[PDB]
């Protein structure tokens, strides 16, 4: 952070800083606080854990004077895959959105494991605008959403009343989970998708629904896209 | 169906009474005395309504 510091505030660059093993960092401190003859805090960490993870995460953002720019993605470690547990509480307070890996899509398929309906970011509608990327990123986005839910919805009610038995928007919600889960979300760790090619095969997967069920979507994105 | 069933109930009575009208007698003496099988007969069938 303090190199980020330097490079962004007294260079006018931008960082993005990813700070690796958060939950490690958290192990340290705990080791650090009881060499001192601190007691430990709920769950044997240091009570002023949520201090030094502020200090570490608040040590990011933009500025006034300066052209630069430090983004963060600290990349956290959840024990027992718990969100309760200490670390990532603290860190989902003080930090802005949240990106979560998902073992269950790590054992269906390949990079990368991110299930996007925990994961969110809290200043989307800042990235996502119109002179920036495209004017149809936060439609895409959103209707992307909205079908991945309704697609697990699908697949978890097909065992239950029966393949035949789902509606129209059902079955093609299926389809589009298939499809999202399988060539959308799964990603080579070499190939590099930019984010208007992202918003491409976005909208090809969109466009298996008639131009009717895309609800999410303003008439004048869905008319100039779809 | 069970309106249409009422309704070809009725024309079944109405087909009825013509023929016995026609014949003379009542048949069904003689049907009942012919009943050694059943011509018709209705198999199960396990559809897969809704779940």
């Amino acid at each position: 952070l303090t190199t980020a510091e330097y490079l962004a505030y007294q260079t006018e660059r931008h960082v993005l800083t990813i700070l690796t093993d958060m939950s490690s960092y958290a192990d340290a401190l705990r080791e650090v606080s009881a060499a001192r003859e601190e007691v430990p805090g709920r769950r044997g960490y240091p009570g002023y854990m949520y201090t030094d993870l502020s200090t570490i995460y608040e040590r990011a953002g933009r500025v006034e004077g300066r052209n630069g720019s430090i983004t963060q993605i600290p990349i956290l470690t959840m024990p027992n895959d718990d969100i309760t547990h200490p670390i990532p509480d603290l860190t989902g307070y003080i930090t802005e959105g949240q990106i979560f890996v998902d073992r269950q899509l790590h054992n269906k398929g390949i990079y990368p494991p991110i299930n996007v309906l925990p994961s969110l970011s809290r200043l989307m509608k800042s990235a996502i605008g119109e002179g920036m990327t495209r004017k149809d990123h936060g439609d895409v986005s959103n209707q992307l959403y909205a079908k991945y839910a309704i697609g697990k919805d699908a697949a978890a009610m097909k065992a239950v009343v029966g393949e035949e038995a789902l509606s129209i928007e059902d079955k093609l919600s299926l389809e589009f989970l298939e499809k999202f889960e399988k060539t959308f979300i799964t990603q080579g760790a070499y190939e590099d998708r930019t984010v208007f090619e992202s918003l491409d095969q976005a909208w090809s997967l969109l466009r298996i629904y008639p131009k009717e069920m895309l609800n999410r979507i303003s008439p004048k994105i869905l008319d100039e896209f779809y | 169906a069970k309106q249409k069933m009422g309704r070809v109930m009725q024309t079944a009575a109405f087909s009825l009474a013509e023929v016995s009208y026609a014949t003379g007698e009542n048949i069904g003496y003689q049907v009942q005395e012919s009943v050694s099988t059943a011509r018709f007969k209705v198999r199960a069938r396990q559809e897969n309504v809704s779940g």
